[PDB]
DNA sequence: CACACACTCTCCAATTCTCTAA
DNA sequence: TTAGAGAATTGGAGAGTGTGTTTTTTTTTTTTTTT
């Protein structure tokens, strides 16, 4: 069985605070991140660089008026992968409508949206369907904390100190760290699939499959409600037109000759850059 | 050999009829289409051959099913 | 314990919404007829309606199997004959 | 090691069949 | 001969026994014949 443990993080309160930050932050146009999301909706930008200096300033500002925060900067430097999903979910909730005449000549994703919505609606009245990542047209990143020069950086802010490949111990796994070193071998760009868009020969229903495993198994089984109730046992066909791809590059960072202790050999660390 | 020539003509004719369904290009060309059938259905059937005629698309719809019935059957 | 049984042509399924009322409504406004055109095109257009009705009513079985099963049911099950007699009586009034 | 494949072991309800039905 | 009550059989999903991987010949020495 799986035991249970008690951890004082409270992801729900953190998500509420995250939504408040994305709505009620204005750097010294409206809110900065709402303006950024407006630019994203206009398809003029696809990179949400969530700065950590801004989150620190937001926490400091609300510290004087209620301390309505749980040290988010210290809560995502400890586990950043989950908070990428949290930020993406908060952005999808507060995504403004476009305020520009964007050409929709290539709207395959929008076409699938409306087509599947109409097919579902013609039977919903009886006269989530889409994976969250499929609809997203933006990549979310984190900008690490800058220099603090204050008591806040009391050995904290591990993303502020540029480490070396040797100092990346095993207990840093999952944290948001920064390394300093010389790139040695960057690979070519390859399209890494995030969600496949299988289409069935009959039953008309297309089923998506999110994948982050470096290797997956195709479904090839029309488990849709109509196909199962009719027992047609249809097979699935991939549709790269309706699939979602993200550019993937696999760099490799070494360490400078000044960071290597005497008598040792420089180490290396694989880097997976993807998105923009 | 006269009957040989006639049989070659007949088999050439049937082979010509056979190639009327095959695509001008390779199988992996990926010809995908949706038939706007009654009830605004968006059923997806593959094949660039179906893009030529709607009857070919309907036949590809018919033979896509893998289920078949039982046909009964029977010198000293 | 037991697999889900395969759906068969039940009597209730024969009277689906996309069934007898649909074909009776669209018979006079779906298929066009012209003797000038080749007979193969007319025959294919005629069979198109029944094929689509069968598929959107029963996508599991194929064409020939569906028609054979329907013919056997009509020859065996008398409820279909009773319904046909009722519609014939209704049409006789005109 | 274990997840996926190929396949022997095994099993009830829909499909066929012929005695008694109308 | 017809619409309908009885026997009789066997295919399609699933319990299960045993599989099959990952898995590698670079770079570095040492020899040997020609050069
Ligand atoms: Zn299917």
């Amino acid at each position: 069985a799986l035991p249970s443990i008690q951890l004082p993080v409270d992801y729900n309160n953190l998500f509420n605070e995250i939504t408040d930050f994305l709505v009620t932050f204005k750097q010294d146009k409206g809110p900065k991140y709402m303006a950024m999301l407006q630019k994203v909706a206009n398809r003029e930008l696809n990179s949400v660089i969530i700065d950590l200096d801004d989150i620190l300033q937001y926490q400091n500002e609300k510290f004087l008026q209620g301390t309505q925060a749980d040290d988010l900067v210290s809560a995502i430097q400890q586990n950043a992968n989950h908070f990428t999903e949290l930020f993406c979910r908060a952005i999808d909730n507060n995504m403004p409508l476009p305020t520009k005449e964007i050409d929709y000549k290539d709207d395959v994703l929008d076409v699938i949206l409306n087509q599947r919505r109409l097919r579902n609606e013609r039977m919903l009245s009886d006269r989530e369907l889409f994976p969250p990542n499929l609809t997203r047209r933006y990549f979310l990143y984190f900008k690490p904390l800058s220099q603090n020069c204050a008591r806040r950086y009391r050995k904290k802010a591990i993303s502020s100190k540029p480490l070396s490949v040797r100092q990346i111990k095993g207990d840093f796994l999952g944290q948001l760290i920064t390394v300093r070193g010389i790139i040695t071998r960057v690979s070519d760009v390859k399209p890494a699939v995030e969600v496949i868009a299988y289409t069935c020969d009959q039953c008309g229903y297309e089923v998506f499959q999110e994948v982050n495993s470096r290797t997956f198994t195709p479904l090839s089984e029309c488990t849709s409600e109509e196909c199962s109730q009719n027992q047609t046992k249809g097979q699935l066909f991939m549709s790269t037109r309706a699939s979602k791809f993200s550019a993937f590059q696999e760099c490799k960072i070494q360490e400078l000759s000044q960071q290597v202790p005497v008598g040792h050999i420089p180490r290396s660390l694989n880097i997976h850059v993807n998105g923009t | 050999g006269f009957e040989l020539s006639k049989l070659l003509q007949k088999e050439h004719q049937m082979r010509k009829n056979v190639i009327k369904h095959t695509s001008a290009r390779h199988s992996r060309f990926g010809g995908l289409l949706s038939i706007q059938t009654p009830d605004k259905t968006r059923l997806t059937v593959s094949g660039s051959q179906a893009l030529v005629d709607e009857k070919i698309a309907l036949q590809k719809l018919d033979d896509s099913k893998k289920w078949n019935k039982r046909i009964i059957k029977k010198e000293g | 314990r037991k697999r889900r049984p395969q759906v068969k042509l039940t009597a209730e399924k024969l009277l689906s919404d996309k069934g007898l009322p649909y074909v009776l409504k669209n018979a006079h406004k779906r298929i066009r007829i012209s003797s000038k055109k080749n007979s193969y095109d007319n025959l294919s257009n005629i069979i198109q309606f029944y094929q689509l009705w069968a598929h959107e009513l029963f996508p599991k079985a194929k064409f020939k199997d569906f028609m054979k099963i329907c013919q056997t049911v009509g020859k065996t099950d008398p409820v279909l004959r009773e319904y046909r007699v009722s519609l014939f009586r209704d049409e006789m009034g005109m």
